[PDB]
């Protein structure tokens, strides 16, 4: 602001219009233009003295596009976070906004006894986003239904600066999961050598028929006839709040440590990236036909509600 | 890679008794059959559909020779591995985007075809020396990756 | 995930091993301990020196578990049942090691049966060993 | 230079709106808002660093509403100027803008001979506006048609500051002169005692039939039959470029020294004050029925043209 | 106002033989008839339309007494005129807005009705002394005007 | 501006003056020089003391000009023709003085004809003298 020239018999009124950094969006009531009072107040007709806020754009990677392949070369999954237990097991996160990330309740408890309180689990975790950027976590919230929804929320102490590398995915406004839809699953979990992957990778997986999946893992469909038919040692959590994905065209699958990652769909109408699911059952490896994802639609209400406090 | 005096003789000695062109063509074909997501890199090679097709593929045979002959050059200089494969590392990382898992997988496949062709000659101690070598060229190819 | 054709190849291949199983078991162990010395960590109470009949013995147990698995291919978790908690919980052996041992099993198999180990069979045996590896690692916490 | 508050993750774009001192008005093509360039210069979308200008609001007195009466109590005729000849005769002026005033050519020559050059008349004059404020005059221009249009322009050395007291009248955009319309004539000329008025006064006069007027002063209408029938000693200049006014309801008239004052009409649509005429013949006193005014419409072209240099 | 020893006797003497109430009523009425713009100040007095109406007007008669009796008070103190009429000057200027021309005109009208009523008694020299007086009260009324 | 009724009044009132005209003329002059001593300025060559027959004479000329005017009311500038350039140009007498003399004429008229000087006639004579004043001042430059 160089002072503007004076004009004879006339004076000057000062204003400003606010703009946001790239990757952010102006949030106001409010036209963004603020103007200096005789009271030395910067004011706007709509919002009073209240300034605009800058908010991270979500689900819009700067460069859009696990036992099998697809190395993430371009950094196309900005929302992916890597979480590590005190006892050194890697698992997935997926950043949902500037200070929150979704994850599985199971991932959260990797260190500890299943009755461990969230207060005691949080100091234990290490969380990373983008390149090796660590983020400092404040709090952790398990989902209210222990047995059914495998989900937890991670609140960071403060907002992550958003850039090419780090940026949240979008929560869906609709139900994307119908069979045959191919989502993108990025993950930090174990690979074909049963080693935690050193570089972040992604697979493309089709969503699978829900009845076929339940017949696969359980008897089933009548509850009293259900048996534990899982071809790996352990049983998925399977209900109305979950969906299944098959293997890739190339027979690639998801494995230990991949849970907590998003089943990420790219909406062609929006050109935006939505999290349709969070990987719950990462034990398929190539051994079982189906991974199991908790569907983000089911947890949407709870997410907004929880973030509200 | 750190390799003993007797380990080098073992490796060099055995290498004199194997057909590297033939093992490359077998090793690449097996990797393609056994770990099918690797076929993704080879779309241009023609028919990869079934196993006989992959093994029978003239371009697979020919490309496999190229990789195993690149291995031979590896054995030539063990002390400087990183620099030998530095050029190829740039290609494999920045051009082709191969996950280093795949270098390790192919390395082990080569080891199982050496076992298959050499039989009793490829005994636990000579295999242990070869593991040091295949881990060396895998790590030398993954070197240019960040 | 072990198709009918896979299962046929596995049954066929392991049957062809026959009496050599316990011996293939011990050889795979020695190859693993030499090739990937870190695996030695889980066996501090073993004499691991060459010709050790404490490993000759352990190799037999491993071969047997595998023979049991080959007879049970439609249910692996059931066949391997006791061994899952053993490796995952008591012994707590990191899942990377299972691909190592599987590899060595494959090396032994290829060395001893070169005309029976064609890429289809190689593929089937790899998947089988992989499925065993998963069953034995899925409870790792 | 003023310092607006800071947004996190956002930057300001500086603007200014120009405003004008009261009694003045913004003159520029585009709005008065200039935003700061990345080239560090203040720019308008339409005027491009060309600044706005402040010019005087004309024809809008702060306090709206000669032988007879009506003392100007409120100072309702800000455009009225008093002009005095070297030989001490008072006459009228009427300020037309910040640096110009209309007057009659006759007024201008009061001291002088028929042929005196304008260069020589100007230093001779004294001119006052508002309260006794003197304004210093630069130049004087007689109208090109000596015999027909009794008019001159007076250019001040510099612009008058405009206020309650001093402010220009408006030039008409239309023809206000139709018979029966009552204009306001303010004037410094002689009163019922034949003395120059000590305080400024105004009369309200109706415009009169032009034909009746010509029959009154001249034969007439056929030129060769015209005779000098003026009831005072002297003849008005009467043509297409003039109009006539009658006496007031109260029989008040205009007298020596009132020439040069405006016949001022108040447009009810505009709520603004326009000069419909300039008093030419001030000899009417109460003796003759009609004063004669040159119509401002006729001199409009010439006025803008002349001010252009 | 500067007025001579004999001039004062003249004025005071003459004033004794005139009906001031009657001359005020006549003088105001004549001012109204002769200089019609003065009727503007009197709108509230009722009918001013023709001359007989103005002279016949009861409010004109009554108001005229008031101004001419104000004049009587003027003669009482000549040396301080400005202060006598100071109150009225405020009224006439700041309230009523009367141009001082009108004070002068009414002053002279009063002089012509004095002439009309007093005839040969109101000779050039006594008129000259009255002019000094009417100019004195006109100037005293115009005093509060800026 | 001297209506028909005005003209009637003026003609009537001046006719009533009659042979006194020249005397009224001189009386108005003496009243003016005494009442408004500044008017004396224009007559430096005159004996202005009381009883001066140089003013008695001048008053006759003034009364005559007036009688001529009353006979000519439909054309004042023509009746007064020579006198306009005289007062306005040669003598250059400031217009304020004319209301002074007119006033004195009115005073004289009222004093000498109290029952003929009613407010209507007063009004007509004032206007007449005003019109004469204008004709004699309109060329003042
Ligand atoms: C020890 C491991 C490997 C070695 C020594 C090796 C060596 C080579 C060499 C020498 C070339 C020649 C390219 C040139 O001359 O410009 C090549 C090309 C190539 N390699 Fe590798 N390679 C290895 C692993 C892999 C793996 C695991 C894959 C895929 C799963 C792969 C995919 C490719 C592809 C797609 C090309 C391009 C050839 C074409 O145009 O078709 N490589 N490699
Ligand atoms: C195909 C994969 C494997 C199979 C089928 C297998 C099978 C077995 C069997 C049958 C036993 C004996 C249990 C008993 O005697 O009750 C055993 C024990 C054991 N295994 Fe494995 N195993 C496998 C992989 C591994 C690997 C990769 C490691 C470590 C690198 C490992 C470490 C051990 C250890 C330390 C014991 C205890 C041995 C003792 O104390 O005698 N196992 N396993
Ligand atoms: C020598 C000259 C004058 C004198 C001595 C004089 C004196 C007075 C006095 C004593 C009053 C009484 C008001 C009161 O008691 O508050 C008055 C009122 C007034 N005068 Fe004058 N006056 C003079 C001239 C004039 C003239 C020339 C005009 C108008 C042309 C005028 C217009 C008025 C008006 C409108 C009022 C208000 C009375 C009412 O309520 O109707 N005066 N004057
Ligand atoms: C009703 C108004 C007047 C009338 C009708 C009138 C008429 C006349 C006439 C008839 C003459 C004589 C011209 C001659 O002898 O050729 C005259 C001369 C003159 N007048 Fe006036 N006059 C008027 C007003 C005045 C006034 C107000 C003044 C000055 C206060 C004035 C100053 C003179 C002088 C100085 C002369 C020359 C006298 C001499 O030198 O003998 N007149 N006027
Ligand atoms: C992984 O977890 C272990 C314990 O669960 C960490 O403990 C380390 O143990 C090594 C020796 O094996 C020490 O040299 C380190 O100083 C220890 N570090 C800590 C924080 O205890 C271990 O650090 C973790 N990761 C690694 C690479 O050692
Ligand atoms: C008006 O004009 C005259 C000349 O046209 C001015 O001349 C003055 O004359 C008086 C005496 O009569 C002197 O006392 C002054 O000093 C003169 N002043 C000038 C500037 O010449 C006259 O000033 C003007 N007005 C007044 C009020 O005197
Ligand atoms: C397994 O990977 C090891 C390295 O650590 C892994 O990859 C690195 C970059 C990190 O992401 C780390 O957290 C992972 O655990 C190797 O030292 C080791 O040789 C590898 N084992 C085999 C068989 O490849
Ligand atoms: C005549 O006017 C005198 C005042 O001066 C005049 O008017 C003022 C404002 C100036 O313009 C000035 O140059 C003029 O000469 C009064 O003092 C005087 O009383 C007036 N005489 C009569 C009869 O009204
Ligand atoms: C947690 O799981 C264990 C068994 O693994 C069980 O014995 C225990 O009761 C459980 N505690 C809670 C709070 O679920
Ligand atoms: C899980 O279900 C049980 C049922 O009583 C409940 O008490 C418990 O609070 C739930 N979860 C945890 C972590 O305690
Ligand atoms: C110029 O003045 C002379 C006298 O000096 C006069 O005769 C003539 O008519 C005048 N012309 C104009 C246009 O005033
Ligand atoms: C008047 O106009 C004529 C041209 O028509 C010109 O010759 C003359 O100089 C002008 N006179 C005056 C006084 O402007």
């Amino acid at each position: 602001c160089p002072k503007p020239p004076e004009i004879p018999k006339g004076y000057v009124e000062h204003m400003v219009r606010y703009h946001c950094q790239t990757y952010y969006k102006l949030r106001t009531a409010g036209d963004g233009v603020y103007t200096l009072d005789s009271n030395k107040q910067w004011t706007n007709k709509v919002t009073g003295e209240k300034l605009p806020e800058c908010e991270a754009v979500c689900g819009k990677p700067k460069n859009p596009v696990i036992m099998g392949g697809s190395l993430d070369a371009k950094g196309s999954f900005p929302w992916q976070a890597k979480m590590i237990s005190h006892h050194n097991l890697t698992s997935g996160a997926t950043l949902i906004n500037e200070q929150w990330l979704l994850t599985t309740a199971k991932n959260l408890r990797l260190g500890h006894k299943n009755d461990t309180k969230a207060k005691d689990i949080a100091p234990t975790l290490r969380l990373y986003v983008g390149k090796k950027q660590e983020v400092e976590i404040e709090k952790v919230i398990f989902h209210p239904d222990n047995s059914t929804v495998d989900i937890g929320l991670i609140k960071l102490k403060q907002k992550v600066p958003v850039n090419e590398r780090v940026m949240p995915i979008c929560l869906p406004s609709k139900d994307y999961v119908n069979v045959g839809l191919v989502g993108y699953v990025s993950g930090w979990g174990r690979n074909a050598n049963l080693n935690f992957t050193e570089h972040l990778k992604y697979v493309m997986l089709p969503v699978a028929d829900q009845e076929k999946c339940v017949q696969y893992y359980e008897g089933s469909t009548v509850p009293e006839k259900k048996t534990p038919k899982s071809p790996v040692g352990v049983q998925p959590i399977l209900n109305e709040h979950t969906f299944c994905a098959g293997l890739s065209k190339y027979q690639e699958d998801t494995c230990y440590g991949d849970a907590g990652s998003a089943f990420a769909v790219h909406d062609k109408d929006d050109d935006t990236w939505y999290a349709a699911g969070i990987l719950s059952f990462d034990k398929s490896c190539r051994t079982a036909e189906y991974g199991v994802y908790v569907r983000v639609t089911s947890i949407l209400d709870w997410i907004q509600t929880t973030i509200a406090d | 890679v750190h390799l003993s005096a007797e380990e080098k003789e073992a490796v060099l000695g055995l290498w004199g008794k194997v057909n590297v062109d033939e093992v490359g063509g077998e090793a690449l074909g097996r990797l393609l059959v056994v770990y099918p997501w690797t076929q993704r890199f080879f779309e241009s090679f023609g028919d990869l559909s079934n196993a006989d097709a992959v093994m029978g593929n003239p371009k697979v045979k020919a490309h496999g020779k190229k990789v195993l002959q690149s291995f031979s050059d590896g054995l030539k200089h063990l002390d400087n591995l990183k620099g030998t494969f530095a050029k190829l590392s740039e290609l494999h990382c920045d051009q082709l985007h191969v996950d280093p898992e795949n270098f390790r997988l192919l390395g082990n496949v080569i080891v199982v075809v050496l076992a298959r062709r050499l039989g009793h000659d490829f005994n636990p101690n000579v295999q242990a020396a070869f593991q040091k070598v295949v881990a060396g060229v895998a790590n030398a190819l993954a070197h240019k990756y960040h | 995930v072990l198709s009918a054709a896979d299962k046929a190849n596995v049954k066929a291949a392991w049957g062809k091993v026959g009496g050599q199983a316990g011996a293939h078991g011990a050889e795979a162990l020695e190859r693993m301990f030499l090739g990937f010395p870190t695996t030695k960590t889980y066996f501090p109470h073993f004499n691991l020196s060459h010709g050790s009949d404490q490993v000759k013995a352990h190799g037999q147990k491993v071969a047997d578990a595998l023979t049991k698995a080959v007879g049970h291919l439609d249910d692996l978790p059931g066949a391997l049942s006791a061994l899952s908690d053993l490796h995952a919980h008591k012994l707590r052996v990191d899942p990377v090691n299972f691909k190592l041992l599987s590899h060595c099993l494959l090396v032994t198999l290829a060395a001893h049966h070169p005309d029976d180990f064609n890429p289809s069979v190689h593929a089937s045996l790899d998947k089988f060993l992989a499925n065993v590896s998963t069953v034995l690692t899925s409870k790792y916490r």
